Parts: structure tokens; C-alpha cells; sequence
């Protein structure tokens, strides 16, 4: 449901095309993101961080706060800045 | 959930100011999607600040290069020198950034600013 | 004569720093080629150390040192130096020096190579004891990954317990060909029994599967006394390794591989939910004689492994069928079937699902991923 | 070629046909290659062995019993016969034959009923 | 839900602490009595009737009452007494 939400948001018109609208989409699978842009170079074997969908903001998951936990062992106060 | 973290909070021994800290996910997740809501890409930016990477070069002269150069940057705590007592915080901000390269953000006031 | 005594003496009894340790030796860390080729050359050496078997077996008995030989012992004698520098770096690298005593490598070495130490101080060698060494032998897997022949998960657990099965099974027989050679010590091996190397393999084979032919058997006393005490731990040892072995010869992975390309012949790919009902109203249809064109190849696609009879199915269609393993949605995949020069990609949807619009979600899932994959291909996908 | 139709007749073409034919052509081999005689020992030991010792010889050495009466006397006959021990108990123990216990036993009323006239 | 309950009464806090409020429990899991205290040498091997809990008299379960049965097949008390 979210891709297709996304694929229709992207590319229904108006009275101006629909590709200006920003979208931020929730994601549990990683595998995922190939299918939510077109001009980009798909491989599942790159990570999420390198991906064009995740450097342009236009995506999300949970799969990235895993690191929150070394991060918040390592430094006492960086969850309470956060 | 973050309606079981005052469940959490009501053990005992539970003494969240000296440390002992409970990350929800969805409290998380969701700031970060509402703060983006106020400036895109925000959310992106503040999740590759904790990701612990390594600068990686490419000479393609595309975008992948500038991204990464970016992605290399992270963030630490540690406590500043003592002569800057007297000054104040945009004097320390302007002189650290020219002179050593380093921007603060926040500074412990108990209270963080 | 029967001077057991020097090798007991030898063995039981007895029980510029890192300028080349840490250069060369290296086991734990596994950093340079130098150790990478270091335990190639250890394993190819202990290959080639028992290398000797029957043939060796087969010929006279042990005597003094000759001089023209089959082939030369002094190789075997840099062989025994090669061992004596490795349990010399293994000792300066012992760390615990109770448990390097203790440990089961530095025992073994310590076993086998002081008899080669009194082959060297005395030209009496005794050409037993000396086949017994394929405990080096258990773990080439580690060579396999290094030269990278096979890397999957699936194998790796295979290959080790074929080769520890193996191995224990030589040194068993070993064993019993020593006994057999040596006859009760008390009675002045007036009671031994003469076999060469190859009867014992086959009788160890015979008791492991359990036949026992009885043409050949063991008289020796103490030979029989370990018989029994094998017999009791040998087959309770291989019934505890069937059941982790059963699936392994039957989870491999059927009907994998790539695809190999025919010219002038075209061909079409259908992916989605294949059941027997389904592919048989597919080609009772397409195959049908009165349309004399069917000159294309209809390559399968799906995830799950093929079962019940599709398998007899596609066996009976040789020449009109075939069939892949792994999903639409992985672009490696999809390379892999080699839809680059498909003709068109027809699609068949589940229509007795409990939610028709999950599946046709699915259905447009699989039509964005190839249409990414290769943007020119022609569809005829169903709906709900 | 015009069979009666059960299915019991495709159970048996794809179990019995072949472990006979895997059983005969073994004997087969087994009487050649032991009448043959030693290759590099100027064929000394050629023991007198026909079809019907062979076949018994090779039902004792399948199944489990070890009866000492006949046996290989040479090297690579022992040797090979290992090797269709090893062949036979993995195949013909582990991929053939859980079929035949999956067939288990036949119909158990599946008769018809003729209509006795007068009742 | 009941562990929770008497875990936060007893870290209530006033103007003075909820740790000396008397309060007793019911429990239906006889090995669960260790949470109840954290003060203590909580051994999973003591049976019920020596643990801190019970000795205190801040804890009770129904699987105590099962020797009502032997107590009073050679007595009249529970007649009267009880």
C-alpha cells in the first residue's frame, strides 16, 4: 500500500506536473527502495545509506536505529540530546 | 510503545539520571519524521549523525562523493578548554570553527541549550 | 629386537623474536599468504606422507636403511624436520604450556614424529605405526573456502563430516592392521596373524555395515577385545550422524543454476502462483497440436521448491519446459533467467485467495520490478 | 501397451523394474569380473563362479546376514563390492524405498455388490 | 500486573519513601516471589515458605492452603479454629 500510494502520488497530474510534492514514506523492508524511484542504479546488495531514496530524505525505516544503542552506550547523554 | 515507558519508569531502581536510558522506537521514528515535516531531510541528516563510518573517496565527480564526504562526518561529547570561561557561546562557536574546524551545537546548563 | 621401548622412550615416556612467528605462522590470525600457503604446504605434506598405504604395506618387511629405493625416505626425513619446526613454533607459541602438553595436535606430533627421530639416530625403522596420521587429514574444508571451489553453507557442514568419517575409519583400520602385524606381546607374537593393509580396510567396512562375511577374522585376542569395544562405539557414533546428514542429501537446492541462451528460438518467462491445475490448463492450451507454431521455450519462475509430481510433469514436457528457483522481485534474478531477449513475460495470479486485493498489490509488485529491470518487454499479466 | 489401469502398475514400473534391473546387472558384472581373474596376476585366482551363486552371493551381501559360504577371494572384487555396498545402502535404502512404505497396503472393502434377484 | 502494582507503591515518593508501606500481595506463581524484593538473596532453590516474602508476612499464595487437606483428616480444627 505504500508504494503504490507513493507511485500514485508521484505520478498523478493537476491542472504542473506530480513529481513536486514531497513524500516521506515508512519502510520495514530494506529491499524495497528500488521500487520507489525510476532513474537510479537498483542493486539489493547496497546498503540503505548509500541509496538515492535515503540521501535525497524521501524515505524512512527502522531498520537504521540499531546503531542508537552502541551510540548510547558509548556517550551517556546523546539519547538525551537527541 | 511510549505508552509503557512510564511502566518502565516506575521500577524502583530506575534512576534515568544517572544513565540508564530507554530508546522507543516509535517516539523516535516519529520525531524524526515531524521534525522533517519543518525542513526535509532532516531526518536523513540526523540519521547518518550515529552510523559510525569511514570517509570513502570517489572521483566520479558526481553526487556520491559530496554525500559521502558528508555521511563521514559524526558527533561526540567532550568537555572544552578552560580559557573560554568568560566569553560567550557564539564567541566560542565563531572561534572554534575558524581555528580548529569544530562546531558545538549544545552545551549542559541539569539543563541542556 | 622388538625394540618398542625406543619409541615409547621417545614418546610416552618424554611426556629475532617475531622476526618469521608472526611473519610466517600465522594460524589464528590468518592474515598473509605466507601462512595461507604455509598450511596448503602442511596439509599437501601429510597427503603426501600417507601416500605411502598398501604399496608400502605390500612391500618386504621392515629392515635397515637401504640406498636405492622406490622413492627416496630422505624426503620423508625433510618431512619429519618440516613437523619437528612446526611443533618448535607451536611450542614458542604454546601460550598455556599445560594445555599445549595437553592439547590433541601437539600430542599426535609428538607421537609420530620421534619414531622418524629414532629412524634418524638408529637405521633400524619400523615400517608400521606410520599410517595413522589422517587426524591433519579431517578438516580440508578450510582449503576448499581458500581456494574458493565451494562457499555455500549447505556444504561446508557436509564436507567436514564426510571427511571426519572418513578419516576415523582409515585410522580404525590402521589400528587394527598394527595389531594384526603385532600378536600378543606375552606369547612372543607366536599367535599373529600375517594380512597386509588392504583385508583390514574391508573388514572395517564389513563391521560398519553390518554384514561381517566371516572369511577372514580376527584371531589375534586383543584385536577381538577392541573389536567389541568398537562395535559398541562406532555404530552408536554413526546412528547420532545419520540424522544430521538425512537432509543435507535432501535440502540441496534442485533445480537451480542459470540459463543457457538458444539463438533463432524465442522464449517466454511466467511467474506467480504455479499449482498442477494451473500449469496444466497453461499448456494443455498452449501446447496444442492444431497451432503448428509452438516453437518457444516457457521458462518457469517462483520461490518455493518444485514438488509433488510438476517435477513428472516437466520430466514427460523434456524438451518444451524448464523451471527456476527464486523470486521476480531480485534483479540479480531476473538476470539470471535472461529475460534481456524474452519475447514477452506472461503472469498468472492467484484467483482463490481469501484477499483478491493482496495478491493484486503483489501482481503490480511484479510488474513495476521487471518493467525497472527491462523497461521494453512486452506483459499480459491478470487481475482480480 | 494397453495395462490394466490402477496406478499399483506405475508403482510398480518405478520400483521393481528398476531394482531388478540394478540387482541383475550387478550379478552380471560381478560373474564377468570374477571369471575374468587377477589382471596383473596372470589371472590365477579365477574362482569357478556361475549366475546362481553369484545372484545368492549378492542377496547375502545386500540385506544384513554374513554368511561365510561364498566370497570374494580377490582384491578389486572385495574392494568393488564394498562399493555396491555403499552404492545400494545409500540409493536403494534412502531415495527408492520410502516410496514402497508410503504405499502401505491396498483398499479394504473397495469390492462391488451383485443384486440377488428376489429380495 | 500485580509485581508492577507493589513494585510502585513501594517506589512511590513523598514530601518519606513508599518502601517502608505496608502492603501485602497474592500471587499465583510460587517462583515469582523473587521480584517482590530486590533487598534480599533472591534464590530460585528456597521453597516458598522460608523466602523473605512469606517470612515477612508481605506475601501469601492459594497453593500455601493445599495441606489443609493432611491437616485436618487427623483433627477437628478447621471445624472450629479456622
Amino acid at each position: 500500500e505504500c508504494i503504490l500510494a507513493s507511485l500514485n502520488i508521484k505520478s498523478m497530474q493537476f491542472d504542473t506536473t506530480g513529481v513536486n510534492i514531497p513524500i516521506i514514506t515508512e519502510l520495514v523492508n530494506d529491499t524495497n527502495v528500488q521500487f520507489l524511484d525510476q532513474d537510479d542504479d537498483d542493486d539489493p546488495d547496497t546498503e540503505l545509506y548509500l541509496t538515492q531514496p535515503f540521501a535525497c530524505g524521501t524515505a524512512f525505516a527502522v531498520s537504521v536505529l540499531d546503531s542508537l544503542m552502541s551510540a548510547t552506550y558509548f556517550n551517556d547523554n546523546i539519547l538525551t540530546l537527541i | 510503545q511510549y505508552h509503557n515507558k512510564a511502566h518502565l519508569l516506575n521500577i524502583p531502581s530506575w534512576n534515568w539520571k544517572e544513565g540508564d536510558d530507554a530508546i522507543c522506537l516509535a517516539e523516535l521514528k516519529l520525531g524524526f519524521i515531524a521534525q522533517s515535516c519543518l525542513a526535509q531531510g532532516l531526518s536523513t541528516m540526523l540519521a547518518n549523525l550515529f552510523s559510525m563510518r569511514s570517509f570513502i573517496k570517489i572521483e566520479e565527480d558526481t553526487w556520491q562523493k559530496y554525500y559521502l564526504e558528508g555521511v563521514s562526518n559524526e558527533m561526540y561529547t567532550e568537555y572544552l578548554s578552560s580559557a573560554f570561561v568568560g566569553l560567550s557561546f557564539p564567541t566560542v562557536c565563531e572561534l572554534c570553527f575558524v581555528k580548529l574546524k569544530l562546531l558545538m551545537i549544545a552545551i549542559e546548563y541539569s539543563r541542556i541549550l | 629386537q622388538r625394540m618398542w621401548w625406543a619409541f615409547l622412550a621417545s614418546s610416552m615416556v618424554t611426556f629475532w623474536m617475531t622476526s618469521v612467528k608472526d611473519w610466517a605462522g600465522v594460524m589464528i590470525s590468518a592474515q598473509t599468504l605466507t601462512g595461507r600457503v604455509l598450511v596448503v604446504l602442511v596439509f599437501a605434506l601429510s597427503i603426501g606422507a600417507l601416500v605411502i598405504y598398501f604399496i608400502d604395506s605390500s612391500n618386504p618387511i621392515e629392515s635397515c636403511q637401504n640406498f636405492y629405493k622406490d622413492f627416496t625416505l630422505q624426503i620423508d626425513m625433510a618431512f619429519n624436520v618440516f613437523f619437528l619446526l612446526y611443533f618448535g613454533l607451536r611450542f614458542i607459541a604454546a601460550n598455556d604450556k599445560l594445555w599445549f602438553w595437553l592439547e590433541v595436535n601437539s600430542v599426535v606430533d609428538f607421537f609420530t614424529v620421534p619414531p622418524v627421530f629414532v629412524s634418524v639416530y638408529l637405521n633400524r625403522s619400523w615400517l608400521g605405526l606410520r599410517f595413522l596420521r589422517a587426524l591433519r587429514l579431517i578438516q580440508f574444508s578450510e582449503i576448499l573456502q581458500f581456494l574458493n571451489i565451494l562457499k555455500t553453507s549447505n556444504s561446508i557442514k557436509l564436507v567436514n563430516l564426510l571427511s571426519i568419517f572418513i578419516s576415523t575409519w582409515l585410522t580404525a583400520a590402521g589400528f587394527i592392521h598394527l595389531v594384526e602385524n603385532s600378536g600378543d606381546p606375552w606369547e612372543n607374537f607366536q599367535n599373529n596373524q600375517a594380512l597386509t593393509y588392504w583385508e583390514c580396510v574391508y573388514l572395517l567396512m564389513v563391521t560398519m555395515s553390518t554384514v561381517g562375511y566371516g572369511d577372514v577374522y580376527a584371531k589375534t585376542t586383543l584385536g577381538r577385545l577392541f573389536m567389541v569395544f568398537f562395535i559398541l562405539g562406532g555404530l552408536a557414533m554413526f546412528a547420532s550422524y545419520v540424522p544430521e546428514i538425512i537432509e543435507l542429501i535432501g535440502n540441496r537446492k534442485k533445480y537451480g543454476g542459470s540459463y543457457s541462451a538458444v539463438s533463432g528460438r524465442k522464449h517466454i518467462v511466467v511467474c506467480g502462483h504455479i499449482t498442477l491445475e494451473s500449469v496444466s490448463n497453461f499448456l494443455k492450451d498452449f501446447l496444442h497440436k492444431d497451432r503448428d507454431d509452438v516453437n518457444v521455450e516457457i521458462v518457469f519462475l517462483h520461490n518455493i521448491s518444485p514438488n509433488l509430481e510438476l517435477e513428472a510433469l516437466f520430466k514427460r514436457h523434456f524438451t518444451q519446459v524448464e523451471f527456476y528457483q527464486g523470486s521476480v522481485l531480485n534483479p540479480h534474478d531476473l538476470a539470471r533467467v535472461k529475460i534481456e531477449s524474452a519475447d514477452a513475460c506472461l503472469i498468472l495470479a492467484n484467483k482463490y485467495c481469501a484477499d483478491p486485493d493482496a495478491e493484486d498489490a503483489s501482481n503490480i509488485m511484479r510488474v513495476i520490478s521487471i518493467k525497472n529491470y527491462h523497461p521494453k518487454i512486452r506483459i499480459i499479466t491478470q487481475m482480480l
